[PDB]
């Protein structure tokens, strides 16, 4: 009400001024009332509330916010009054969302709130403050501000792209895909850090690619060109780098397949899908690990070699677990299972033999240690009335002298019955995020020394912090400039005389190669 | 028999002259550092003297191929211009 009273005070001290007085003095006047009364409750407000700037926030009236927009334009620090306030209940509300206390949390239902309140703050901006400039800064800034906080934020927004890439089971329209993509792609506008973003969304690619394929078929274009759009032609490059690798992998099939009609010798190449990646672009999971190969599998791979050996010669391939998938038809019908290059060893040692134990798999295997145990329980333990694989001794934690058994389980009401343990709730252990965490440490400790070598062989010399500045602007946009890692690895390269840049002789560094 | 595989999906991986046992740039290993190290550590600041993956998906010591910048620019086992994308091994 006090918004209301003020303003037909304004009103009438207008009109008063235009007939009883001269309208001549309209300046004092407005001077006199707006100065005294909106300055000196400017601050009455701020401090207030009862229905109040951060009381409405919450609420919704927006009316309330274009009326004091258009009331608090005259008086002068006004609209800074307002931005100051408006930043202290966003901040509140994003330290409030970015909390990591609840372990456990749905993380694209966090972004999807996340979205929200953005949405709701950006509507009441465009429709109360028509767009202005001052407070698209500040919630700018407020964004760059708590955005930063957590070491999983942007591992967070890839995870949300992946769940809404995956599948537009929500949304089968065009329209609101491309209002969320937008808004997924502003939301990535006021973030820091994104050499982390890069990765896990290079590695998500490899989890969509390298999986069940007709995704989407169509959207890839449209990530790749946000993504040109948004941060620039930089890893852009390898995101191109990984779909040619794709596409070019799909011709390779189609060639594989005529040269293996082109043979047919041994029962193991009935059914085929072989890719063909490169390491440039696809990095190793864990190990690259060197278990057995059932036989026609076995058949397969031999085949595939030498042909790869005789008409691609140049290069020599090399054999893996921790990647693809199988069909594996089971048989009362004939209902085919999924495994995913785990467990067809163990399987088909139990093909050779039943009645084996985790000694059986772990003697004549030659079986790594993690992956083992991984499939071991994915296989066994924490299976719902769909198990292919069970036991006597009925535990939660592994023992050794265990027998496994099998199941019918008819619950499978089709013949393609696949067994997704993989790809679970996101956990995101410990010993993944500080490998993952040392590895895009690298990565910036490679990339400084890169961006040094390429940028100061056309540039001036430094004297103490010169050129620092420089190579932590041209970074800005890419993370932060981490003062004491760049000054301890600057200093480094000074073993042999190409660029020294002696901390004694930095009177003139040496311009050559 | 009572399992029998119809299909599989293997993904096979692949690499060119990077002759994994030995640099085509100084010739000393693809451990045992470079020709620029000489000793596994001696200054090796932290053991940063690390290898270095082509999109040609040939590999040389960082170091190595980085001198070789500074002369020519075309990887010396084709001719592509080379690019500096995966790292490590
Ligand atoms: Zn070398
Ligand atoms: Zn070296
Ligand atoms: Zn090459």
């Amino acid at each position: 009400v006090y918004i209301k009273k003020v303003e037909a005070r304004i009103n009438e001290e207008i009109e008063r001024v235009m007939h009883c007085l001269d309208k001549s003095t309209e300046e004092p006047i407005v001077k006199v009332v707006e100065r005294e009364l909106i300055s000196k409750h400017m601050k009455t407000i701020v401090e207030m509330e009862n229905s109040g700037l951060v009381h409405m926030l919450k609420n919704g009236k927006t009316e309330d916010l274009g009326c004091m927009y258009k009331l608090f334009s005259r008086v002068p620090n006004g609209l800074k009054t307002m931005c100051e306030c408006m930043s202290s209940y966003l901040r509140e509300q994003g330290k409030a969302l970015v909390s990591e206390e609840g372990e456990g949390k749905n993380p694209v239902d966090y972004i999807q709130g996340l979205l929200d309140l953005k949405s709701r703050f950006d509507r009441f901006l465009l429709e109360s403050f028509n767009n202005d400039r001052l407070f698209k800064q500040t919630i700018a800034g407020d964004f760059e501000y708590f955005l930063n906080l957590n070491s999983r934020s942007p591992e967070y927004l890839s995870l949300f792209i992946d769940d809404k890439l995956k599948k537009g089971v929500k949304g089968l329209t065009e329209q609101e895909v491309e209002t969320i993509l937008d808004k997924a792609m502003v939301l990535f506008r006021f973030m820091q850090e994104k050499d982390v973003f890069e990765r896990y969304y290079k590695q998500h690619l490899a989890r969509r690619l390298l999986t069940n394929k007709s995704v989407s078929d169509d959207s890839e274009k449209n990530m790749i060109s946000k993504l040109k759009t948004e941060c620039g032609c930089q890893f852009t490059s390898k995101l191109e780098g990984m779909f040619r690798d794709m596409s070019i992998s799909n011709t390779t099939m189609d060639e594989f397949r005529q040269h293996l009609q082109a043979t047919g010798v041994s029962l193991g190449g009935v059914d085929l899908t072989v890719r063909v990646l490169t390491t440039g672009y696809w990095p190793t999971q864990s190990a690259t690990p060197k278990c057995n190969i059932p036989p026609a599998p076995r058949h397969a791979f031999e085949i595939f070699r030498r042909f790869y050996l005789a008409k691609h010669s140049g290069r020599q391939l090399t054999l893996q677990h921790h990647m693809g998938s199988a069909d594996l038809n089971a048989t009362t019908r004939k209902h085919i299972l999924q495994v995913s290059t785990f467990q067809m060893t163990i399987l088909m040692l139990f093909n050779n033999r039943e009645k084996y134990t985790f000694e059986e798999i772990q003697q004549e295997t030659d079986i790594p240690e993690r992956e083992l145990v991984r499939a071991l329980q994915s296989l066994a333990c924490g299976k719902p009335t769909q198990r292919v694989l069970t036991k006597e001794p009925k535990s939660k934690e592994i023992e050794n002298g265990h027998i496994f058994t099998v199941n019918d389980q008819f619950t499978s009401k089709l013949h393609r019955v696949k067994i997704q343990t993989v790809a679970a709730k996101q956990g995101e252990s410990d010993p993944e995020r500080k490998e993952t965490r040392q590895k895009v440490d690298d990565d910036r400790k490679h990339e400084i020394e890169a961006a040094i070598v390429r940028i100061m062989k056309s540039r001036k010399k430094m004297q103490h912090n010169v050129l620092v500045a420089e190579v932590t602007q041209q970074l800005k946009a890419r993370f932060l400039p981490s003062p004491v890692v760049i000054k301890k690895r600057i200093e480094g390269l000074i073993e042999r005389e190409y660029l020294a840049r002696t901390p004694e002789d930095r009177k003139v560094y040496t311009y050559v190669a | 028999k009572r399992f029998e595989v119809k299909k599989w999906n293997a993904v096979a991986l692949w690499a060119w002259d990077i002759v994994v046992d030995n640099c085509a740039i100084c010739r000393n290993h693809i451990m045992d550092l470079c020709i620029e190290c000489q000793a596994n550590q001696a200054s090796a600041t932290s053991e940063e003297c690390t290898v270095a993956w082509g999109v040609c998906n040939h590999a040389f010591h960082f170091h190595c191929i980085s001198r070789w910048l500074k002369t020519r620019q075309v990887c010396p086992l084709d001719n592509r211009e080379w690019e500096f994308q995966k790292y490590g091994h």
